[PDB]
């Protein structure tokens, strides 16, 4: 069955700036359809017939192609337009979508605002020991985090996620765990967390001892 | 020539009130005519299935009362005809249409009766044939009557008279006014030179008529299809397809009926006698068929729904096409009393639904439906042999009512008698008033 | 307006068998076909199959014998989808969707929220909420930034608010991560040093899943 291949799988750009999706087809598709998708909601069809806009959908958005290559195309971008679009086939049978490209806002770089947390009471009352480590607001997404017990590093028992792009401010963000046993814990007296972005070459540190 | 059309531009339309009237006055006649004689053909119908219950454990003897009950009324319609009025076999929309070129009479004395009785004959005995070719035929002849016996002069009324007669005909046996006019305006009307026929008038008696059957026949259609999906534009092509098979079959259809109108005249050689015989024997095989497989025998509109609703076998589908094929040219090949319409929508519409069949496993990114071709094929054979393709398309439209499909059953109809033409096929009514006309000098 | 509303989805063992629903609501829900198509964690969408308003079409993507079941019920206005002998390849998101087209060429035109399934040999584990309070030497700016580390629940979902939802502003959660078949997330909240700890910040968990309701105060540590 028919391959779609989304051209840019992820992309930024700036507000009031020209993006181009791309839809390459292993055969030959007419009459492609593209769907809009950003997280927590349904697909949204937004251009169907390699050319038609829906009734709602802005005249911004575009498509156009042949045969082979189709693409969609927003002229002036706004911040709204962030989302994924899901380009799809049924020219041919059965019917297949491509892989999406997500597209993101583009902003000014932002430092981390580093925040860690010693484990809670209450967790260490049942013998584990989590130390939380909030690594927020920040572009673009690329981060890394490291961790010094006692001013050594070390990695295993280590487990991070990121946020996707925030609405507001067109931040990302990212938690890092370190979780030890109760008793790992209270052998040491410091734990740092170390943040090293783009915005320096001199990471932040943020840290507590227990005493 | 300009002053005088500034005159005859001023005059147009301006049909004498006596035309008007007596025109509603032959359209309520048909209709009346028309409901009776539909409902003649249903009680003997009715009667034969009850003797096939008094007979119900026999299977031998049941096969005989089969053959016997048809091989009878068969035979009795036959025998009408040809002993007092051979004119009024076959269709007779061809002799309705050569008292319009006035070179055939419309022996009304005769005819009426012998259509009627000789009809309810071979119609009531199942054999497959139109109540069409009865009703038009005999509402031209009460056109007829009602002009003599009223004795009114003139040419506008004969041939209006006359064409509102059998307007009102086709449109009384298909519950299709639309139907009616468009068929006399298409394809009745004397159609090499210009006519007096006021269209007004024959839609006058079509409404009378359409009122007449309306009052006897509420409740029920004569088919029910539903209402079906409709067609996208990149489906369009498929129908196209299937007219230009309807278009090279129509004419090899014509072929057949010709050659076995021949073929058939052969047996008896002309003889009163063993004619009568031959269509006992062809309509007893139709009596016989009606109980052993009744999607073989009768007029057709029966299997039209079961047909649309996708729930024959193509297996079964090919199965009745052959058969009915073959059950249609001897019933109306051979010159029983009856029409060639109502089996030639029933033909189209199988074929049309086995088309749809194919392509709809051939392409399920369209989403077709089978049934939708089979509404573009109903019309089809109309439009491939008779060459009325605006007759059949609003004849089946009136009955099927499923406007959303009016492109595509436009599309298949115009590939018909498109390739009709180009394939050297001939309109099948005025391809037999040539021949009765051809005999009717070359005995000179 | 147009509604299309899928249940049906959960947690199921492996080899187990489910069947989902969907409900069409503003529109007639017969004349349409209606289909299905899944998105899996993180990766793009597949059509399962589809269905023709009469139910005389089924149509299924490449895929087994009694693999998926699609049927509806025009009497009730829904729509219907078994998945038998569950593997982890049918954890997905499933959306329910209304075909049509504009020049013949068929499209997805209206789709439904969704439901998940998830199959997995794990078993159904409540939530331990911890806060997450700024260390014993914090220090102290402008903005605080709290937490709660909502630790070792299954299924997926859960979900944080912070004073029921009326602390939106400035509030993070993150994507819940999964380890020795139990799962682990935490919420940020950055509000102002003029607001705790004068006044009490609150996170609010719900796991469903496990019937439970916890509401973990921030209270400042040492
Ligand atoms: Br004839």
């Amino acid at each position: 069955d028919i391959v779609l291949t989304q051209s840019p799988a992820i992309m930024s750009a700036a507000p009031g700036d020209k993006v181009t999706m791309t839809c390459s087809a292993s055969s030959s598709v007419s009459y492609i359809h593209w769907y809009q998708q950003k997280s927590g909601t349904s697909p949204k069809r937004w251009i169907y017939d390699t050319s038609k806009l829906t009734s709602g959908v802005p005249v911004r958005f575009s498509g156009s192609g042949s045969g082979t290559s189709y693409s969609l195309t927003i002229n002036t971008m706004e911040a709204e337009d962030a989302a994924t679009y899901y380009c799809q086939q049924w020219s041919s049978h059965p019917q297949t979508f491509g892989g999406g490209t997500k597209l993101e806002i583009l902003r000014a770089d932002a430092a981390p605002t580093v925040s860690i947390f010693p484990p809670s009471s209450e967790q260490l009352t049942s013998g584990g020991a989590s130390v939380v480590c909030f690594l927020n607001n920040f572009y673009p997404k690329d981060i890394n985090v490291k961790w010094k017990i006692d001013g050594s590093e070390r990695q295993n028992g280590v487990l991070n996620s990121w946020t996707d792009q925030d609405s507001k401010d067109s931040t990302y963000s990212m938690s890092s765990t370190l979780t030890l046993t109760k008793d790992e814990y209270e052998r040491h007296n410091s734990y740092t967390c170390e943040a090293t972005h783009k915005t320096s070459t001199s990471p932040i540190v943020k840290s507590f001892n227990r005493a | 020539r300009r002053r005088q059309l500034i005159r005859q531009l001023l005059e147009r339309d301006k049909t004498p009130l006596a035309i008007l009237f007596m025109a509603a006055v032959v359209g309520t006649l048909v209709g009346l005519a028309a409901v009776a004689f539909d409902k003649g053909v249903a009680w003997l119908q009715n009667q034969r299935m009850g003797a096939l219950v008094h007979t119900a454990d026999n299977y031998p003897l049941l096969l005989t009362v089969a053959f016997l009950c048809s091989a009878v009324l068969a035979m009795f319609g036959y025998f009408l005809v040809r002993k007092y009025a051979p004119e009024a076999g076959g269709s007779g929309i061809p002799e309705i249409e050569g008292a319009l070129e006035d070179q055939r009479p419309v022996r009304w004395w005769r005819v009426l009766p012998v259509k009627f009785f000789g009809g309810l004959g071979t119609l009531g005995g199942g054999m497959v044939l139109g109540r069409d070719g009865p009703t038009v035929q005999i509402g031209g002849n009460i056109g007829r009557m009602v002009l003599d016996i009223f004795r009114l002069k003139g040419d506008e009324a004969r041939h209006t008279l006359l064409a509102t007669g059998a307007a009102a005909g086709l449109a009384a046996a298909f519950n299709a006014p639309l139907a009616g006019i468009l068929f006399i305006i298409e394809e009745m009307r004397p159609q090499f030179r210009y006519t007096l026929i006021s269209i007004k008038a024959v839609f006058i008696g079509v409404i009378m008529s359409t009122i007449m059957y309306r009052i006897f026949n509420h409740e029920v259609a004569l088919i029910d299809v539903g209402k079906l999906s409709d067609a996208p534009l990149n489906t369009l092509w498929l129908y196209l397809i299937l007219g230009i098979i309807f278009g090279i079959f129509g004419p090899i259809f014509n072929k057949w009926v010709l050659g076995m109108q021949d073929l058939l005249h052969r047996v008896h050689g002309g003889n009163i006698t063993k004619w009568v015989l031959m269509g006992g024997a062809i309509g007893g095989l139709c009596g016989l068929l009606g109980f052993v497989a009744p999607a073989t025998s009768g007029g057709g509109f029966n299997l039209i729904p079961i047909a649309t609703a996708g729930n024959f076998s193509m297996g079964m589908l090919v199965f009745i096409f052959v058969a009915r094929v073959i059950t249609t040219l001897l019933c109306f090949s051979s010159g029983a009393p009856g029409g060639i319409f109502a089996p030639m929508l029933a033909l189209g519409t199988v074929l049309g639904t086995a088309f749809g069949m194919v392509a709809v496993e051939l392409f399920p990114q369209y989403h077709l439906e089978a049934g939708t071709f089979a509404i573009a094929g109903m019309g089809a054979l109309l439009a491939a042999s008779i060459r009325a393709p605006l007759t059949g398309i609003i004849l089946v439209l009136e009955m099927t009512d499923n406007y959303q499909l009016i492109l595509p059953m436009i599309i298949t109809g115009l590939g018909a008698t498109l390739l009709a033409q180009f394939t050297g096929g001939k309109p099948l009514y005025s391809a037999i008033l040539a021949r009765t006309l051809a005999k009717q000098e070359a005995e000179q | 307006e147009v509604r299309l509303l899928e249940s049906g989805g959960g947690l199921v063992q492996p080899g187990g068998s489910l069947k989902l629903s969907c409900a069409a609501s503003g529109f007639d829900y017969s004349r349409y076909w209606m289909s299905w198509v899944r998105q899996a964690p993180g990766k793009g969408l597949k059509w399962i199959g589809e269905i023709n308003p009469v139910s005389s079409t089924i149509n299924y993507t490449p895929s087994l014998k009694d693999k998926f079941i699609i049927s509806r019920d025009n009497a009730k206005d829904t729509l219907y989808l078994q998945i038998s002998k569950v593997r982890s390849e049918d954890t997905a998101l499933y959306y329910c969707a209304r075909l049509y087209y504009g020049y013949g060429y068929w499209y997805f035109d209206v789709w439904g929220a969704g439901t998940t399934v998830t199959v997995s040999s794990a078993k159904t584990t409540p939530p331990s909420v911890y806060p997450l309070a700024p260390g014993s030497a914090a220090a102290a700016a402008s903005m605080v930034t709290l937490g709660c580390l909502v630790k070792g629940y299954f299924p997926e979902p859960v979900t944080v608010t912070w004073n029921s939802g009326s602390l939106a502003a400035g509030v993070h959660t993150f994507p819940a991560v999964l380890q020795a078949a139990l799962y682990t997330l935490s919420s940020s909240v950055t509000v102002p040093s003029s607001s705790w700890p004068s006044e009490t910040v609150t996170c609010n968990v719900a796991h469903p899943a496990s019937s439970t309701k916890v509401d973990k105060k921030i209270v400042p540590r040492a």
